[PDB]
Parts: structure tokens; sequence; C-alpha cells
RNA sequence: AGCCAGGAUGUUGGCUUAGAAGCAGCCAUCAUUUAAAGAAAGCGUAAUAGCUCACUGGUCGAGUCGGCCUGCGCGGAAGA
């Protein structure tokens, strides 16, 4: 997790992942990228 | 959708219909109550229909829900998925010893935790577990907890992993 | 011996070029291609003769060997 | 295998007073309090594992502070600092400043200091000659250190196993070592390297680093390819595996001859340095004739570089030899 | 959306490289088989292999997939 104003995944291995105003993009292959607020 | 509109419930299955309350009765297992908030229940006993109570738009968000739930309370009386709660990892104790089993990572302290029905179990190894069925949410949310007392660790894999496998030797690099 | 391997020994060169095709080494008689496609033709799951001589013809074409008799 | 060179930066000067003596008996006064920081140097600790991977980090090079002001209720402000660089598993340490190395070793627990500071702001008091009022300054004059280190492993990770297409580097250290092979990371402009480790039977214990990825021998020609087999050659320390056995396809004698050529053509310094022999494929031998060959074969070089040892057996003062030739790899040029 | 597959065959095309042969770098990227099957996307492998898969038939069986402009909302959002 790290402090980011600006979602848009990654690789296809983020998925983003919608919880309300954080917005993750933790995947299976890799959950390595991760992203706190959205 | 395809499923908050689109429905069989046999003999051995049968429904006492309320608001959006589902209860359910049948055989090896019964008395089961699942519900939403906005659907009505129309009677069918041959998968009952669902859609919004009065007129929602978050209705068939609780359609193809409450379907899949009733869906759920069939095979539930039926014996749900859960079935097997596995561990990678030897020299920790896993095995079934009455209602408590047992865990270690050396621990200095039992660990264990009981067994309420619809989620019974018996092996003979210290590696595999072997559960029951039940209702599929119960079984399902009883089953994390069970795995929740040492999560997956993974420069092994080692670790208490749920009933599926998500296990990965996805480790650090390290060793 | 596959097409690939037996139109180059046929040729004479045993490396390719260092861009096939946008460069050649050598080239490769349809003779030769002709039976080793009837080799190759057992190899293949073809419906006939035509087939096996088109997939030998390509295999050369593509490794930096012409093809001409 | 990569070698690197690193930027290290340490604390820095000051800002100086931007003060006024406030009073409401008295309208303004001058600056009182001054400037802040300086900053520390550059040290270097030595270490045995690694065993959390801050080189498959690298986020561009080491930076430190900047100095201080103060100014509420007459301040001046304090100090900025040293840096310290860790290494995966050893390092001898020269500084390109130099050009020519300072400490030899890749002795861990071995730290060394490449010292300077003396950075300073710009205060008030530094303008003056006793005539002068400058009551506001802000101001800062210097950079804190810079210095081009040079961190080598002695590569891999300390010793580069370069066989030859009869090798079998992994198991025979397995076979010599209670101690596991880890998979190490390096601070590498390259792919990162497989460490295996070694048995010291000391109650201590030192790794051996073993062809990139898979292994596959340097003589034959891929350490996993031409890109791999560059990275492989360039470790300081190399190691020469024969299988001491009655086998070894090329024959013992003919190959031994091979390599070392090859290692003497190419430095004829690197063969008269603590570089090693390692005999192995001793998994097959009792070693009380492989240590005969092992032992004929060292002292036939006719300089320091005499044998290693690995896959167990015996007692013929073999374990305290093992120990000696990873003591030898360690002490560093 | 999903599901069954075919998933073949010259073939795992070659240079580079021991092996880089769809998927490091460099270049080919042709052709066959059938109602269908790409010298093959990614993972994975030095690279292939494999693993799955855009490729394409069957299945469930009817509407469905993305752009363009637009109303009004949302996250972004720390102080005694």
């Amino acid at each position: 997790m790290k402090v980011r104003a600006s979602v848009k995944k990654l690789c296809r291995n983020c998925k983003i992942v919608k919880r309300d105003g954080v917005i993750r993009v933790i995947c299976s292959a890799e959950p390595k990228h991760k992203q706190r607020q959205g | 959708s395809r499923v908050a509109k689109a429905p069989v419930v046999p003999a051995g299955v049968d429904v006492k219909i309320n608001g959006q309350v589902i209860t359910i009765k049948g055989k090896n297992g019964e008395l089961t109550r699942t519900l939403n908030d906005a659907v009505e229940v129309k009677h069918a006993d041959n998968t009952l229909t669902f859609g919004p109570r009065d007129g929602y738009a978050d209705g068939w968000a609780q359609a193809g829900t409450a379907r899949a739930l009733l869906n759920s309370m069939v095979i539930g009386v039926t014996e749900g998925f859960t079935k097997k709660l596995q561990l990678v990892g030897v020299g920790y104790r896993a095995a079934v010893k009455g209602n408590v089993i047992n865990l270690s990572l050396g621990f200095s302290h039992p660990v264990d935790h009981q067994l309420p029905a619809g989620i019974t179990a018996e092996c003979p190894t210290q590696t595999e577990i072997v559960l029951k069925g039940a209702d599929k949410q119960v079984i399902g949310q009883v089953a994390a907890d069970l795995r929740a007392y040492r999560r997956p660790e993974p420069y092994k894999g080692k670790g208490v992993r749920y009933a599926d496998e998500v296990v990965r030797t996805k480790e650090a690099k390290k060793k | 011996p596959p097409a690939a391997v037996l139109l180059k020994k046929a040729a004479g060169i045993k490396s390719g070029s260092g861009k096939p095709n946008k460069d050649k080494v050598g080239k490769i008689s349809r003779a030769q291609l002709q039976e080793i496609a009837q080799t190759k033709a057992a190899d293949m799951t073809g419906a006939d003769i035509e087939a096996m001589t088109r997939s030998i013809e390509g295999t050369a074409r593509s490794m930096g060997l012409v093809v001409e008799d | 295998v990569d070698e690197a060179s690193i930027l290290v930066v340490a604390g820095d000067g000051g800002n100086g007073c931007v003060s006024f003596r406030r009073e409401k008996y008295i309208p303004k006064g001058g600056p009182d309090g001054g400037d802040g920081g300086d900053g520390g140097d550059v040290w270097m600790e030595a270490d045995e594992n690694l065993n959390t991977l801050i080189d498959y980090r690298f986020e561009k090079s080491f930076r430190a502070e900047r100095g201080q002001n103060g100014a509420s209720r007459d301040c001046t402000g304090k100090r900025g600092k040293d840096v310290t660089i860790k290494v995966p598993v050893g390092t001898r340490v020269i500084d390109q400043g130099t050009g020519e190395t300072m400490g030899d070793m890749t002795k861990h627990g071995q730290r060394l200091l490449v010292a300077k500071g003396g950075w300073h702001g710009l205060g008030n008091t530094r303008f003056k000659s006793s005539v002068n009022r400058t009551p506001r300054q802000k101001t800062n004059g210097t950079p804190g250190d810079k210095r081009e280190l040079l961190l080598e492993l002695m590569l891999l990770a300390d010793v580069g196993m370069l066989g030859m297409p009869n090798a079998g580097k992994s198991t025979f250290i397995r076979a010599v070592s209670a101690a596991k092979p880890k998979v190490a990371d390096y601070p590498f402009t390259t792919l990162v390297p497989s460490l295996g480790v070694v048995r010291m039977d000391n109650e201590k214990s030192f790794v051996v680093a073993d062809i990139p990825g898979l292994i596959e021998g340097a003589a034959e020609g891929a350490g996993l390819g031409i890109r791999f087999l560059k990275h492989l050659e360039r470790c300081r320390v190399l190691l020469h595996l024969i299988d001491i056995d009655p086998i070894d396809g090329t024959d013992p004698v003919e190959n031994a001859r091979i390599i070392i050529s090859e290692l003497e053509k190419y430095s004829q310094d690197l063969a008269t340095k603590p570089r090693w022999l390692v005999f192995n494929k001793i998994d097959l031998l009792d070693k009380v004739e492989a240590e005969e060959k092992a032992k004929a074969i060292a002292e036939a070089l006719g300089w320091e570089d005499k044998y290693y040892l690995i896959s167990a057996a015996s007692g013929l003062g073999v374990k305290d030899l093992c120990w000696d030739v990873m003591t030898f790899i360690i002490e560093n040029p």
C-alpha cells in the first residue's frame, strides 16, 4: 500500500477492486502491487 | 442477468415462505434461513422466483443473490462444498481428537478449536482433515476461522490453508 | 530428421542468415524438397501430397533458403 | 553478477539567522542564533546473511541531511549524519577517489570509515567584520558528502564455482554442508544468482556461490547462456571442479590441465593468488584417494591455490581444510 | 458471461546461444488438417519445452460489445 491520488491498473495482474473510498489493485498473481486510496 | 430473473426444487426440499426470509425445510438439513432486503418471494417450490419487492433497483442485486442462496440451501441440505481443510507442512499437529484438533509451530499453549455440527470431521492424518458439508455460508465462515489460526507462509508454503488450495511457494527468494 | 534440418543438409549450409528470408545463405532444389516432403508426408496429418510440399517449402523459405529447382 | 559503485551523501550546512530580537518594550534587535547543519561520513559494514533483498530494491543510491536555522526563540540548528552501507554477503573496499583499495576483506563484522564533513551554512557572523548588521539570513553554502565508493562482493557472492560439463556443484556443497543453500540477491545490473551454504564446522557458516540460475559450468560455454556466462566469469575467486574419481568423461588429468591453463591464459596472477581448486565427486570416493590427487594437483601448481575439498568423506584434517579454503577466499586482495 | 473441445500437424522455423527454435536480443511469423487448431498473447522457461490462452468448431440458446457526446452525484481531503 502507498499514498496515491491516481488509480489505473498496472498490469493485468492488477484488476481494480473497489472497497468504496479506497481502491486497491491486488490481484492473485501479484498482490505485490497494492494501492490505498483512490 | 439470466439468473436474477431466470429460475427446480424436488419434493425432498420444501419451503416456508416469508417476505425475504427464505426458510427451507427438507432432509439432511432443514430449518435453514437466509434473508435479503429487496426481494419478493414468489412461491413455486420448483425454484422460487425473485425480484424487487415494490420496485427497487437493488432488487435484482438481491434477486440473483436470493436465487443462488435458495440454491445454496438446496445444496446445503445435501451437503455443501467444505469437506476438507488441509495444511501444508509436517511436524505440526492437525488430527481430530473429539471436537478439538491441535496445531503447533512449537506452540507453548495448545492451539485448537471445537466443532459444531455441519462441519464434523475425522482423519487419520496430521496433514489432511476431512470435514463435513452443510449450509454453504455456515461451513464457509467456520472453514475460514480454522485456517486463520495460521495463515499460509510462502517461503516453503507451510501454514494451514483453507478448504481450497490457497498455498503457493510464493517465496521472497530467500532461505 | 526434420524438414528444417533436411533442407539445410541438402543445401549444404548448417547455419542460417543473420536475418532469414531478408537474407539467404543457400538455395534448395525442388527435387530435394519434394522427396523430403514425401518422407515428412508420413509425419504429417495431411490429406494429400501437395499439403506436404507446401509445408516443407514454407520451412525452406523462412530459414533463408531459396526454393527453386 | 555485477559489482557496484555507490554514491553516498551525508549531512550538510546550516541556514543563518533570519532573526530580530523581539521586545514589546524595545522595537527590533539583531540576529541571535544562526545556521544549523553539518554531516557525517560514509562507513561500511560486512555481513554473513542476506536474507532481506535490499539490492533488488534499489532506488538510485545513498542520500543524507541538509541543515537548519532556528529563530524562535533565538536559535541555531543541529547536525546531519553518517550513512552506512550494507551488501548481501561481504565486500572488499575500494574508492574510485583513491583509485585503489583501502581495507582488504570480505571478512564480516569489519567496518571501515571513509571520512569527511565540515559543511557549513552562511550565518550572519560570516559577513561581519564588526560593522555589519545582517539580521536576516536563511542561507547555506556547502553540499553534503560526495564520494564514489567501489564495492565488489568478490562475487558471484564471494566465490564463484566455474565447472565444466561434468560438474555437479550444488549436490557436493550439500553433502559437505549441513547448511542449506539460499537463492541470493545482490546489487546487480544483471540477473541475481544461486547461493549454496557451506559448513565451516566451527559454529560459523560460510556460503559458496554457484553458476547463474541453474548450473552449466562456465567452460561449457553458457552460465545459463552467453549473457549469464558473462555474469559468471566476473568473480575474483574462480573454482575448478573436476571429478577426481577415475571418471570425469574428459579424464581428470586432462581436465585439470585444460581448466588450469585456461585460467592461467586469462591471468596467471589468478592462478598464483588465493583462487582455489575444489575437488569434487567424492560422493563416489571415500577421500583417501581423492585427497591424494587433490593435494598432488594443488602442489603441482607450484603456487598458492592449493586444494579445496567439497563432498564429504574421511577426517584427514579435511573439515579443517574446507574451512581453510573458505577463509583464504575471505581474506581478499 | 460461462461450459465441452480441437487443442493436431511440417514444427520445438532459423540466426545468436550448448540449448535462445510463438513469448531475452536479432529475423523469419510460412504452410497443412477439419465443422474446428495462431510458427502460437501472457505466465513460465537463458530460450524452447510446459501451463493457460486471444485462434476456432460444438454447447447452454437470444439479443449483445465497445466508442462518441451529456445531466447530477463520488473518491482526492491532515492540527492544537
